[PDB]
C-alpha cells in the first residue's frame, strides 16, 4: 500500500520529536564580556560655560 | 574698562556717518572725553587690585598705559591733519578708522588677565601698524620697513604662543592672579630655559634689544607720524609690561639666563647713543635713543627689584611721551623742507622761537634733567644696578655723556646758528602743533608734580 508521494510533499518542514534534549550552548560560544555602563543622569549646563580660554559664557 | 572701550568702538560709525567737514572735530573731541572718563581706574584707595571681570583687570602697571594709550589718540589724530588733508574723505576716515582698533586693542592688553587675551591683541596691534606705515608712508623703503615689523615680531611670537599653549597644559588657567599664587619653583633644566627663552625673546624683540632693532629705525624713520607716535610710546612698552607679567612664573631661571641680556642692552645702549651722536637722519637719531632707553628698562625688569620695576614704569611713560613730542618736533620741520635730513635746516630759533623752547625742554626731558620722571626712572634703575653690581655705573655714565651730547647737538644743529635763508618755505607755525607740543609737555610736569601714580607694582 506504499503509495507515491505527489508533487510537493517532500519539500517541507515535518515536525519531529525525540527523547533528546535542546543542545545548551551550542557553538561552544564562551561568556559575552559585559558592555561599559550608562552614565544615569539628568544632564545640566556645563560647569561656567566653555573651559575654553577666556570666554567667560 | 566696558565703559572705556564700548565709547571707543562707538568713535567708529562717529567717523564714518559725520559730515566730511566734520569729523575730525568730533572724534577729536569725543577722544579727548575717553581720557577723560579714562581716569576712574586711578580711583585705587586700597592696596587690592580692580577687577571688573573674568576678562578685564587694571594694576598701577595696566593704568598709566591705559591712560596714555587714550591719550595719544587726539595727538596722533591731530598731528596726522595736514598731511592727507588732500586725501579722499574715505582714506582719511580709514586711517582714523585704523588708529582707534589701535587705541582698543592696546587698551584690551594692558587690561588682559590672561596671557592669550593679550597674545592674539598684542599681534593684532601689527595690522594697523602694518597698513599706516605701508599706505601712507612717504618712501618706497616702508615695505622693507613693514616686512621687517612684522615678521621680526612674529618669529620672537610663534614660541610665545607655544610656551602659554604649554603653561595651559601644566596649570589649568592661564590667569595672572593665579600663576601668582600658585608658581612653581622650576627645576633649572635646558627644557626649561628654553621656556624661559620662548617667553621673553618675543618681548625682547619689541622693547627692542640691541642685537635685534633694525626694524625700529626702518619703521620710525618711514611711517608717517602717527605710526611713529605709536611705536616709539606703547608698542615699545607692550614688550616691558608682558616681561613684567610673565617673569613671575620663571623663578629662578631669571639670576642666569640674564646676563647675557643685561649685558646686551648695557653695551648695546651705549653703541646706540653713541650712533645718536653721528646720524644724518634726526627721525633715525630719535629711534636709536629709543633703543638706548629701553635698554635700561630691559637690565631693570631683568633684575627684578623693587626700585628696578618702579624705574622701569616711571622711564617707560617718560620716555614715551618726550619721544612723541620729539618725533612731533621733526615732523613740524618736515612737513615744511620733506627732507630728514637735520644739517639742512640748521639756523632756526629765528623765524619758531616759541617751537625751539619745546625743543628745549624735550631734550632735556631726554637727558637727564632731575626735576622729571626721565631722570627718577634713570636714577633709580641706577641705583638698582649698583647694588646688583657696582660697575655699571661705569657704562650708564658714559650713557649719561653721550645722551648729553647727542641731544645738545640736535638742538644745536637744528636750531642754534646761521638760517637757512634760502627756505622762503617756512611758514610761521600752526596753533595745532604748537598745542600738540603742549599737550605732550604739561602731562611731563603734572606727573613730575606728583609721581605717585606713575610708579608700578612695587610702591
Ligand atoms: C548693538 C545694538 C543692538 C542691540 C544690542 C542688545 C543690547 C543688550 O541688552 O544685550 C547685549 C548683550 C547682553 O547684555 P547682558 O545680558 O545684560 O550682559 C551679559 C554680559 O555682557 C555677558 O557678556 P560676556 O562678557 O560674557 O561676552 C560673551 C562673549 C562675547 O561675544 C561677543 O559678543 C564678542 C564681542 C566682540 C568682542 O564671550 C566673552 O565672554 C568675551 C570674549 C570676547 C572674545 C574677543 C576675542 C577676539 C578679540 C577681538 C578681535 C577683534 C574683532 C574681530 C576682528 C575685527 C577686524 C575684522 O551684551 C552685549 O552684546 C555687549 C557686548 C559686550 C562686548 C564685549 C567687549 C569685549
Ligand atoms: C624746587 C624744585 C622746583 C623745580 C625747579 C626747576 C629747576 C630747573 C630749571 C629749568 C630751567 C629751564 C630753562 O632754562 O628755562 C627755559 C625757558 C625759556 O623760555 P623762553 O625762551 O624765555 O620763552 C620765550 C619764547 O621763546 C618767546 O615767546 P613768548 O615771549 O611769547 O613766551 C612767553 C612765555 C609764555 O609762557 C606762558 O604763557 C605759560 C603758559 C601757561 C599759562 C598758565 C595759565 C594759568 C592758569 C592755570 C589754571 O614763555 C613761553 O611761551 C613758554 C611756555 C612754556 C612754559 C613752561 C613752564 C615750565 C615750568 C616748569 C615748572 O624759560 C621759561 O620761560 C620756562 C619757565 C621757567 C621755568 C620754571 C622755573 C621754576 C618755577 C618753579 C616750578
Amino acid at each position: 500500500g506504499w503509495v507515491r508521494p505527489d508533487l510537493g510533499q517532500l519539500s517541507k518542514v515535518t515536525k519531529v520529536k525525540t527523547d533528546r534534549p535542546l543542545p545548551e550552548n551550542p557553538y561552544h560560544s564562551r561568556a559575552r564580556p559585559e558592555p561599559n555602563p550608562v552614565i544615569e543622569g539628568d544632564l545640566k549646563p556645563a560647569k561656567h560655560g566653555t573651559r575654553f580660554f577666556f570666554w567667560t559664557v | 574698562m566696558l565703559k572705556i572701550i564700548l565709547p571707543s568702538l562707538m568713535l567708529l560709525p562717529l567717523t564714518w556717518l559725520s559730515s566730511p567737514k566734520k569729523t575730525w572735530t568730533n572724534v577729536t573731541s569725543y577722544s579727548f572725553l575717553i581720557s577723560l572718563t579714562s581716569l576712574t581706574l586711578l580711583w585705587q584707595t586700597d592696596e587690592n587690585y580692580k577687577n571688573f571681570s573674568n576678562m578685564f583687570s587694571s594694576d598701577p602697571l595696566s593704568t598709566p598705559l591705559i591712560i596714555l594709550t587714550a591719550w595719544l589718540l587726539p595727538l596722533m589724530l591731530m598731528a596726522s591733519q595736514n598731511h592727507l588733508k588732500k586725501d579722499n574723505n574715505v582714506l582719511q576716515k580709514l586711517y582714523i578708522s585704523m588708529l582707534i582698533s589701535l587705541q582698543i586693542l592696546l587698551i584690551m592688553t594692558f587690561s588682559a588677565t590672561e596671557l592669550i587675551m593679550f597674545y592674539i591683541l598684542f599681534e593684532a596691534t601689527l595690522i594697523p601698524t602694518l597698513i599706516i606705515i605701508t599706505r601712507w608712508g612717504n618712501q618706497t623703503e616702508r615695505l622693507n620697513a613693514g616686512i621687517y615689523f612684522l615678521f621680526y615680531t612674529l618669529i620672537g611670537s610663534i614660541p610665545l604662543l607655544i610656551a602659554l599653549i604649554l603653561i595651559q597644559n601644566h596649570v589649568g588657567t592661564l590667569n595672572l592672579m593665579i600663576l601668582s599664587f600658585t608658581t612653581h619653583t622650576l627645576d633649572a633644566s635646558w627644557s626649561n630655559n628654553l621656556l624661559w627663552l620662548a617667553c621673553m625673546m618675543a618681548f625682547l624683540i619689541k622693547m627692542p634689544l640691541y642685537g635685534v632693532h633694525l626694524w625700529l629705525p626702518k619703521a620710525h624713520v618711514e611711517a608717517p607720524i602717527a605710526g611713529s607716535m605709536i611705536l616709539a610710546a606703547i608698542l615699545l612698552k607692550l614688550g616691558s609690561y608682558g616681561m613684567i607679567r610673565i617673569s613671575i612664573i620663571l623663578d629662578p631661571l631669571t639670576k642666569y639666563m640674564a646676563y647675557p641680556f643685561i649685558l646686551l642692552s648695557l653695551w648695546g645702549m651705549i653703541m646706540t647713543s653713541s650712533i645718536c651722536l653721528r646720524q644724518t637722519d634726526l627721525k633715525s637719531l630719535i629711534a636709536y635713543s629709543s633703543v638706548s632707553h629701553m635698554a635700561l628698562v630691559i637690565a631693570s625688569i631683568m633684575i627684578q627689584t623693587p626700585w628696578s620695576f618702579m624705574g622701569a614704569t616711571m622711564l617707560m611713560i617718560a620716555h614715551g611721551l618726550t619721544s612723541s613730542l620729539l618725533f612731533c618736533l621733526a615732523n613740524s620741520n618736515y612737513e615744511r623742507i620733506h627732507s630728514r635730513t637735520m644739517i639742512m635746516a640748521r639756523g632756526l630759533q629765528m623765524v619758531f622761537p616759541l617751537m625751539a623752547t619745546w625743543w628745549l625742554m624735550a631734550s632735556l626731558a631726554n637727558l637727564a634733567l632731575p626735576p622729571s620722571i626721565n631722570l627718577m626712572g634713570e636714577l633709580f634703575i641706577t641705583m638698582s644696578l649698583f647694588s646688583w653690581s657696582n660697575f655699571t655705573i661705569i657704562l650708564m655714565g658714559i650713557n649719561i655723556i653721550i645722551t648729553g651730547m647727542y641731544s645738545m647737538y640736535m638742538i644745536i644743529t637744528t636750531q642754534r646758528g646761521k638760517l637757512t635763508n634760502h627756505m622762503i618755505n617756512l611758514q610761521p607755525s600752526h596753533t595745532r602743533e604748537l598745542t600738540l607740543m603742549a599737550l605732550h609737555m604739561i602731562p611731563l610736569i603734572l606727573l613730575t608734580t606728583s609721581p605717585k601714580l606713575i610708579t608700578g607694582l612695587t610702591m
